[PDB]
């Protein structure tokens, strides 16, 4: 099932960063932010668990950026402080199961911040 | 692509026989490569089958037992060895190729091969 | 669905058809096993295989598991049969041993 | 296995007509019929797969169609280039089963 | 007096791979020839005891399992893949034959047909004649994951989905492996 | 054959209990599967573990979700099980076990038993 | 952390003949394949070192041991365009590829 996106559109050079991802259980899945600049490749930034159970983030982002996620709300969110920025953001996962690999991922939003 | 029979011959019956049907111009381990017989004044009638492995095979009822399908993916050929051939066994025999994934719900015969003409008397 | 099923409990005289039935993932792929539990004892092997009895067993004790459904006759019951009875299939969906629910025998 | 059964023996009308061809069945092979494209002296031809997909390089003159059991192949713009005979096929079952031969002659 | 291999060559409905059947045949007088003057399979060998005239010379067990056709490879002592790795090792000293026809008129339905599985990730190589019906999480190198699934880790299991018109390698194959064991005790099943 | 267990039979919540059901009469590195069968007092039998004998490898419950644990000490010829973070559910009467033939699906061959109750 | 880079930077192929793309790492083993068709999201192709996802075809191919992969296209039809990556998987800094951009001819 599809995921979709939402966040702010416009921020201040000084600003934070955050953005949500709605959403199957938050309790089922692994799950996992990366991002794409224009004319780069795309940057894994952080991975939560499902069960909140602990959070891996990408080491050189890994300074000011939070992932948190909610049990009932269906939520999944990201947190970067004091913004490699001016990106495309995307909340994504890997299915599994008897019937293949489905690999859901969400449509993108695009965060202007400076530099 | 280019599908290219040979063993053409004339057989008394309950002699031995072998064809070969070198394969070209496609990748030759991806496909299942088969063959299909025509008897002169009659329709085309289904002989054979043989895995993209040479793992595994399946024969039709009238034929089962006295040929054998094989196959050498190093030298991209597919064979008929037969054995107690009867007299309704002449005919032209056909290798097909049958194009598809090996794993689909779509099996069709893409090429043809020309056909050698094998008879029975 | 995906559970062994017994009847909560069989009685009889000396002179009883205790039957586990079993859904389309549980059993017609896989074999029933009775168990017999004296009580405050532990359980012992009856039938495995879905008829063949271990080394040590009654007659009377017999496993008939055909279909979706097994059953154990005890006919002609004696007075030292009084235990629990068990079967125990192999489930697929959630994929683990079923036990049954249980039953027992009152002479 | 199944029996595939063309209808009718031969066809023959003006170059430029639309000519229909058949392959009945006798059990059900749900919609998976090829046609095949035999001239007279050289190997058969693929013509569409899955009694609608058109295969490749061939022209769009002809079409199929079909459902189930009963099956048709359209002759739709009669080219002076296909006056030849049709073999329809089905996979649903092992052994393979072709057709009889419907033979098209220009007039 | 006789085997139980109207239930064992005849059964409605086989189990998969990686959870294989096993029964135990005992207190027999068993005609091997039975189903090799049958001859209806498409894969017969006996391994060890010489074929066809084994119907003379402890007990013996009875596997029952639906693979693919081109997986049939695997079903035999010393082999490697996805069959004979993760989900039914043949020992090195084996002693008796693999039976394997193929059901497709049987084992596969229009559409899919999901319920015939098999083990695609395993930690390790199985020992032989062993089962492993675990279905816990994978993980490939470094991330624990606690019960989930996504990147870094995958659900064990995967399903065959068995198409009515695949091709002839991609077809279910019901392979019964019949082990001949003979051991230091008095005999329970001979040939006539 | 023989098989005996051991362990203490009360526990606080959220600890690990251990039982070591000790064998004789067979070795256990083998190609036999070794068992753990609970048991509450009221309602009746569930399977919980299971043990490969020779290489060693684990398969348990998937009800249970990642609680369980068992460990086969080969020098003394015993195995464990660690269920932890137990609760006032997990207090039952527990039976090792061993399989009838090699890889079959039941046992005879059980034990005594313990009964581990949970305060 | 562990790097990768593609071989090609970009690749020209001629609609029929095949293709190749390679990859060499720093340092069963997760290597992964993806598919940004232009103004949308990745696409799963190839999951582990030779596996393939649900709705791929199948013509694509995962191949190669050790530390050099190959994603082998097989029969380039005019639609498989766009970027492909590589996400090392075997420790904590998920890492993509540099992209390699296919060019039609
Ligand atoms: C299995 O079924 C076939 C078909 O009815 C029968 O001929 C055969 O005797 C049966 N038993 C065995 C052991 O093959």
């Amino acid at each position: 099932v599809q995921l979709q996106e939402s966040g702010p559109g416009l921020v201040k050079p000084s600003e934070t960063l955050s953005l949500t991802c709605a959403v199957v259980s938050i309790s089922s899945f692994l799950w996992n932010w990366i991002r794409q600049p224009p004319g780069k490749g795309l940057e894994w930034i952080g991975e939560i668990n499902g069960n909140s159970g602990s959070t891996y983030y990408n080491p050189s982002l890994k300074s000011r950026v939070t992932i948190s996620k909610d049990a009932s709300k269906s939520q999944f969110s990201l947190i970067l402080g004091s913004v490699a920025d001016t990106a495309v953001y995307y909340c994504a996962t890997r299915d599994s199961g008897p019937r293949g690999v489905d690999d859901y991922w969400g449509q993108g939003v695009l965060v202007t911040v400076s530099s | 692509v280019q599908l290219v029979e040979s063993g053409g011959d004339l057989v008394k019956p309950g002699g031995s026989l072998r064809l070969s049907c070198v394969a070209s111009g496609f990748t030759f381990s991806r496909h299942e490569m088969h063959w299909v017989r025509q008897a002169p004044g009659e329709g085309l009638e289904w002989l054979s089958v043989i895995s993209e492995t040479g793992g595994t095979t399946y024969y039709a009822d009238s034929v089962k037992g006295r040929f054998t399908i094989s196959r050498d993916n190093a030298k991209n050929s597919v064979f008929l060895q037969m054995n107690s051939l009867r007299a309704e066994d002449t005919a032209v025999y056909f290798c097909v190729r049958d194009g598809g994934d090996p794993a689909g719900t779509v099996r069709f015969f893409d090429y043809w091969g020309q056909g050698v003409l094998v008879t029975v008397s | 669905q995906s559970v062994l099923t017994q009847p909560p409990s069989v009685s009889g005289a000396p002179g009883v058809t205790i039957s586990c039935t079993g859904s389309s993932s549980n059993i017609e792929v896989y074999d029933v096993h009775w168990y017999q539990q004296l009580p405050g004892t532990a359980p012992k092997l009856l039938i495995y295989d879905n008829n063949q009895r271990p080394s040590g067993i009654s007659d009377r004790f017999s496993g008939s598991k055909s279909g979706t459904s097994a059953s154990l006759a005890i006919t002609g019951l004696q007075t030292e049969d009084e235990a629990d009875y068990y079967c125990q299939s192999y489930d697929t969906s959630l994929n683990a041993y079923i036990f049954g629910a249980g039953t027992r025998l009152t002479v | 296995d199944i029996q595939m059964s063309q209808s009718p023996s031969s066809l023959s009308a003006s170059v430029g007509d639309r000519v229909t061809i058949t392959c009945r069945a006798s059990q059900g092979i749900t919609s998976f019929l090829n046609w095949y494209q035999k001239k007279p002296g050289k190997a058969p031809t693929l013509l569409i797969y899955s009694s609608n997909r058109l295969a490749s390089a061939v022209p769009s003159r002809f079409s199929g169609s079909g459902s189930g059991t009963e099956f048709t192949l359209t002759i739709s713009s009669l080219q002076p280039e296909d006056f030849a005979t049709y073999y329809c096929q089905q996979y649903i079952s092992f052994p393979l089963t072709f057709g009889g031969g419907t033979k098209v002659e220009l007039k | 007096n006789l085997c139980p291999f109207g239930e064992v060559f005849n059964a409605t409905r086989f189990a998969s791979v990686y959870a294989w059947n096993r029964k135990r045949i005992s207190n027999c007088v068993a005609d091997y020839s039975v189903l090799y003057n049958s001859a209806s399979f498409s894969t017969f060998k006996c391994y060890g005891v010489s074929p066809t005239k084994l119907n003379d010379l402890t007990n013996v067990y009875a596997d029952s399992f639906v693979i693919r056709g081109d997986e049939v490879r695997q079903i035999a002592p010393g082999q490697t893949g996805k069959i004979a790795d993760y989900n039914y090792k043949l020992p090195d000293d084996f002693t008796g034959c693999v039976i394997a026809w193929n059901s497709n008129n049987l084992d596969s339905k229009v559409g899919g047909n999901y319920n015939y599985l098999y083990r695609l990730f395993r930690k390790s190589n199985l020992k032989p004649f062993e089962r492993d019906i675990s279905t816990e999480i994978y993980q490939a190198g470094s991330t624990p994951c606690n019960g989930v699934e996504g990147f870094n880790c995958y659900f064990p299991l995967q399903s065959y989905g068995f198409q009515p018109t695949n091709g002839v390698g991609y077809q279910p194959y019901r392979v019964v492996v019949l082990s001949f064991e003979l051991l230091h005790a008095p005999a329970t099943v001979c040939g006539p | 054959v023989q098989l005996q267990e051991s362990g203490p039979g009360l526990v606080k919540p959220s600890e690990t209990l251990s039982l070591t059901c000790a064998v004789s009469g067979g070795s256990i590195s083998s190609g036999y599967g070794w068992n753990w069968i609970r048991q509450p007092p009221g309602k009746g039998l569930e399977w919980v573990g299971y043990i490969y004998g020779s290489s060693g490898s684990t398969n348990y419950n998937p009800s249970l979700k990642n609680r369980v644990t068992i460990s086969k000490d080969a020098s003394k010829n015993q195995f464990s099980l660690k269920v932890r973070s137990v609760t006032a559910t997990d207090t039952a009467i527990y039976y090792c076990a061993r399989d009838t033939y090699p890889s079959a699906w039941s046992w005879g061959y059980w034990g005594q038993g313990v009964l581990v109750t949970v305060s | 952390d562990i790097v990768m880079t593609q071989i090609p930077l970009s690749l020209p192929v001629t609609p029929g003949e095949p293709a190749s793309i390679s990859c060499r790492s720093s340092q069963h083993t997760s290597l992964d394949w993806y598919l940004q068709k232009p103004g949308q999201s990745p696409q799963l192709l190839i999951y582990m070192v030779s596996n393939r996802a649900s709705g791929v075809p199948d013509r694509f191919s995962g191949s190669g041991s050790g530390t050099d992969f190959t994603l082998k296209i097989s029969r380039v039809e005019a639609e498989d365009v766009g970027v492909y990556y590589c996400m090392q998987s075997v420790d904590f800094p998920y890492s993509f590829g540099q992209g390699t951009k296919v060019e039609i001819k």
